[PDB]
């Protein structure tokens, strides 16, 4: 799992975390650093929490199809790493898992590969890299998780409530807008049946 | 249902009575202890040859 | 709103 | 850079009502004049009026055929009479310190845009005279 | 001379726990601090008992 | 107090102050000095509230057509934090973040040759919001004020009710300054009603 | 945004600033002047903030249709002033905008005019310049808003929310009467459908 | 001293440093100028990297077209930092606020001779290649 | 107006200050020459009074220097009130505070207009310079 603690701090992370903590009436930090401050450490590890959970999903945005994994060439091996939320094949049903932490074909019973596979992968991304409503909604779910284990108001947990599901569908309002999807011509089935 | 108690100082030293019977600031045993009135517990200060 | 602790003066000694 | 103590429209012979965008503390303060041949400035009640505190009406309509293309309304705000004057009996008030601070502020505006009284440049990279004859050049060479 | 009546509210925003609030003066004027109050969300999970 | 005066006041400071005013605080005189939570915390808010309700997307902040030029060198195009949505002008979008970088995600490439045409939605001040909506963000600003740094529920009653009808009156705001038709405006029916 | 501070106390702006205090339960004030009134100051602030909401939500009384916002000659710039509550198109979708206080046209991309706009466009007024029933709203709602900050009296609220209905429903009527409005011979549409 | 001052553009550099002493940051304003001009953005186009300089988020020249960069401080008239409040305590830092904004307004002032023609070694009247309209 | 010349060949040391001045380190004393020289106050100049400068040595047309301008030069970073709590506001710091904004804002009306500026006419009114390196 990738460490959310170890790298420089950006200012939309500090933001982040920020807004957790104000979700219970902490008042901001200055710097992600360590001062020993376990509400800002808290809210950071909820943050994160949220941050692949959401990503984990499944959106248009995120959901790379077609990808090439490459085998290292003197073990055929192709690691299966912490990162990949979800991996799946492009069509049909999927015959990838982890393994030891490599990526094993369950139908051929192998973890050696001679060249690359094609996947359907959901690759950890940084908060920063969100779009700006998927940021408002781990944000806004994070601040209802760290409320809801460190402060327990329940006032304050109805209106996260309230929140999370105004964040959620403008995420989906987003989903549906960047995907464009069209049940005529941008169907996999009925496009063929468009044809005269 | 959850409830919760807590021993503001612990600066009874220690009783022998039934735990039933005790103070919540008495204990069981305090061995090179010394109960101070606005420290608590500390340990006795050492012994200076 | 769960109940408050009791203010408890307390004491010592035998009881 | 662009000048918003001192706005000039056009005149068509047919509109009298003009914006003021910008701020003032009395009538005095703002300024209409008309630009053609010459400039003529406009009296407080029987050229124009403040039909709005945003909105000044003229009493007649000009045009270029009256030889005036343009209307400009600028603000001049007081520099040797100030509006508030504290003294050592007085209780100081919000509003006494806000008129004080605000007429100020107005005459470090128009010192920043005086460049209307200048030759300076406009939006575009170019030199504005706006609408005025640079007089006394004399010869060239 | 400013002399001030009644009373000034403030944020203090956080943990009570971790809140240090002190009042600094060194000017010549005088000052009279009658009292003091905070206001706070409060929540526990357990009960006294 | 004498004169016909016309002055204006600060928008942020009257927001802030309106936000102070909704748990029932004193108004401040200035929002600068970063020794006052209460300013600090209630600008914050403001500015998180204007960033989100500019990020659903309106007709007049959705800027259609625009085009971001990449870098000379690099042929990389940035993409900002300030950019609240960014999508493709019809279809499937196929632009992400990568590394605070334009990333076209079917061609996998962060170069760019020429510059690329996005629906763009880019941060705007609180100042350039219509009246309505500056309203409607103060409204949201000071229901989750009074959430984070006040508490009282009936004031949350009060401010739910404030900002539903806030948003309503946004939402009469873009069905007029959209103007939308589903005869000839529409992109589809509007083809069907040639005769 | 304008000053509701700095000009000269109208008896209208007076009455309506003591209506308000009344609805806590304070007495009246001879004068808006500042007396370190703290709930004076608080009513005239929300009376001008729900002064502006109102007159922003649009009315036939109030929306000045076909106005000519000219520009300068030397900037053709149009000022986008704080004060302009609402400002549409004409008719059809609407392309002009606020961009750094100026007329920003998103369609052309530019903010500069050679001759005046013709815009749909709402302007600040004066709470004297608004109509009777208007006055009692805006009074009503300010009324309501002060108790709900300032006092927070549950039985208050009640009523005050009663007579905001009232006085919105009495506000209607105002406009509908002014409007005038006809489907069938003041249609835009079903008027030349008349035609025979 | 000088609240305006131009940096010439080349694609290595990236900051630049702001002498000037600023209220807020939306009082710089930061300008691309070559053939065209243009206002960059507080985000997308730059950042503030210290209180003292400011860091473009690309880097710009000559083959993007600008070749040099201006920052300029541009005060806030309109909307003032501090308002006076009826019922508030009136504290010291609101009247230097308010004495600073409008002292920072009248220091732009008199630092309008970049923004005007200005005079020769000759005495003459000397415009920088640019055309006198009206 | 905030700056002023006199040029006297004559013995004369008086020249009367036309503008008003908050501190005297506002008022700076040039001898406008071949080149102009910037003269420190203790050597060169006393303030005989608040309203006149009486400079030590002739300084006449004799000398290059010949006429001497006096400007004013308002430190906008220095300001001479400084509000601090706890202090009596007073009523003449509260104006004097207003005063040197304005005086600065005064020296920039003078500043713009003195390479080119407008006439009684409403008219740019030049000084019989020429309009060189103009661009068509």
């Amino acid at each position: 799992m990738r460490s959310y603690d170890m790298n420089v701090e950006t200012a939309a992370e500090l933001s982040a975390v920020n807004d957790i903590l104000a979700s219970i009436g902490e008042p901001p930090v200055s710097t992600l650093e360590g001062d020993a401050n376990a509400d800002a450490a808290n809210a950071r590890r909820i943050l994160n929490k949220i941050n692949r959970q959401i990503q984990s999903r499944g959106w248009t945005f995120n959901i790379e199809e077609g990808i090439t994994l490459l085998p290292d060439v003197y073990s055929n091996l192709i690691v299966y790493s912490d990162d990949y939320l979800s991996l799946m094949s492009t069509s049909g049903q999927s015959i990838y898992v982890n393994r030891g932490g490599y990526v094993y074909d369950r139908t051929s019973q192998s973890d050696r590969f001679d060249s690359g596979i094609t996947v359907n992968i959901i690759r950890l991304r940084d908060y920063d890299e969100m779009p700006e409503c998927f940021r408002y909604w781990i944000v806004t779910k994070a601040s209802r998780q760290f409320n809801n284990r460190f402060f327990g108001a329940p006032e304050v947990e109805g209106v996260l409530q309230e929140e999370e599901d105004e964040a959620r569908r403008l995420c989906m309002e987003y989903e549906m807008d960047y995907g464009g999807y069209n049940m005529l011509d941008g169907d996999a089935f009925t496009s063929g049946l468009l044809t005269r | 249902a959850l409830i919760s108690q807590s021993i503001k100082n612990l600066k009874g030293g220690i009783s022998q009575q039934p735990d039933i019977l005790r103070y919540p600031d008495q204990g069981s045993r305090q061995v090179n202890g010394w109960s101070s009135e606005t420290e608590g517990l500390q340990k006795r200060p050492p012994l200076v040859f | 709103k769960k109940s408050l602790s009791v203010a408890r003066s307390s004491g010592g000694g035998i009881n | 850079n662009v000048i918003k103590t001192v706005l000039t429209y056009q005149l068509d012979g047919s509109n009298r009502d003009f914006n003021i965008p910008f701020e003032y503390l009395a009538r005095k303060f703002v300024v209409v004049t008309l630009i053609g041949v010459d400039r003529k400035v406009l009296t407080i009640n029987t050229d124009y009026r403040f039909a709005t505190r945003t909105t000044i009406s003229l009493t007649k309509a000009w045009g270029p055929a009256d030889g005036y293309t343009t209307i400009e309304l600028r603000r001049v705000t007081s520099t040797t009479d100030r509006l508030v004057d504290f003294t050592d009996g007085s209780i100081l008030r919000a509003y006494d310190l806000n008129v004080a601070q605000i007429q100020t502020m107005h005459v470090a505006e128009e010192a920043r845009d005086l460049t209307t009284d200048t030759i300076g440049v406009n939006n575009d990279g170019h030199l504005d005279a706006r609408g005025r004859r640079i007089v006394n050049l004399a010869n060239a060479v | 001379l400013n002399l001030g009546t009644g009373q000034y509210r403030f944020p203090v925003v956080g943990n009570a726990k971790f809140n240090t609030v002190y009042i600094l003066s060194d000017e010549t004027t005088p000052l009279n601090i009658i009292g003091c109050g905070w206001e706070g969300n409060y929540l526990r999970r357990s009960s006294g008992i």
